[PDB]
DNA sequence: GTATTACACACCATGTAATAC
DNA sequence: GTATTACATGGTGTGTAATAC
């Protein structure tokens, strides 16, 4: 599952250049890791881990996924053809 | 996509570890191996071998394979730019 | 299988003695030969070779090492007193 | 031109036990 | 108690060179 494109121009800047301007100090690392997964898993389910609370996103975006970053704030992204495109940090 | 840093999985482990709450010392008689292994893993001195991957998915969840990518990706990581491939040839007629 | 099967695969079909790879990639012929035979393992290193002689990505070819050492691994170890958090 | 393998050797993961905080 | 790490060790990948064709 390699990831392809970004939402939030944020995560876009750790992953790409590991620049921490649009992501929270505290929270750089913790990103950075659950990215370093979403690239590195070759399907949904190496992803269902207890702490990431993996579960679908339905009704509005089925086919969309949602990981748990801390507390409330989430990553949510698109899987299609084994791959991840979208990538977006926000809550729920 | 060329992700700017990869991290040793057993850094990210510890990491994952700080975040739940549990000790080096917890995480070693839960899964099984001695304190001094946990501290080398988790402070990337030492790699996540193959029977350590099977009993990290065991605690931590995901499946073996996916913990040996990560260690391999970063192995990888590691040896980029250290050995020339400029004089291997590409077997096969090209596309 | 060992990954050295599936070199040995394209060796043959690519009409490619196992000499000649060795000089390609970088290592002596008893080092091709013990790989292919399944004999050693497929390091990363030697994975960075071969995806410039062979083609595909070095992580595939430690990819297929990592599920062949799993798979002797396989019922070796005692998890069933591993708790998952 | 070709392949296979005993030997010596260097590297690395792991267990034990000493030790700083 | 918790974590770290020197040390001894065992396992294993590699080159050289012999042995084969
Ligand atoms: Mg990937
Ligand atoms: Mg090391
Ligand atoms: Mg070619
Ligand atoms: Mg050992
Ligand atoms: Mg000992
Ligand atoms: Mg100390
Ligand atoms: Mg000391
Ligand atoms: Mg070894
Ligand atoms: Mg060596
Ligand atoms: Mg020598
Ligand atoms: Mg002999
Ligand atoms: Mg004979």
């Amino acid at each position: 599952m390699m990831i392809k494109s970004f939402k939030h121009k944020g995560l876009k800047l750790l992953f790409e250049k590991g620049v921490t301007s649009g992501v929270p100090a505290q929270d750089v690392d913790r990103i950075n890791d659950r990215l370093q997964a979403i690239d590195t898993a070759t399907e949904i389910g190496e992803l269902n881990r207890q702490i990431y609370k993996l579960h679908p996103l339905k009704g509005d975006r089925e086919g969309y996924w949602s990981i748990t970053v801390r507390a409330n704030w989430r990553i949510t992204f698109q899987f299609i053809n084994g791959d991840a495109y979208i990538l977006n940090y926000e809550d729920y | 996509m060329r992700q700017f840093k990869v991290s040793h999985p057993g850094e990210m482990i510890a990491r994952d570890l700080e975040d739940m709450g549990v000790s080096g010392r917890r995480f070693a008689h839960n899964i099984g191996v001695t304190p001094a292994t946990v501290s080398r893993l988790l402070a990337g001195k030492t790699a996540l071998t193959p029977s350590l991957s099977i009993r990290i998915a065991a605690a931590l969840g995901s499946t073996p394979e996916f913990w040996l990518r990560l260690q391999s990706n970063y192995d990888l990581r590691q040896l980029e730019n250290q050995i020339d491939t400029s004089g291997i040839v590409l077997y096969g007629e090209s596309n």
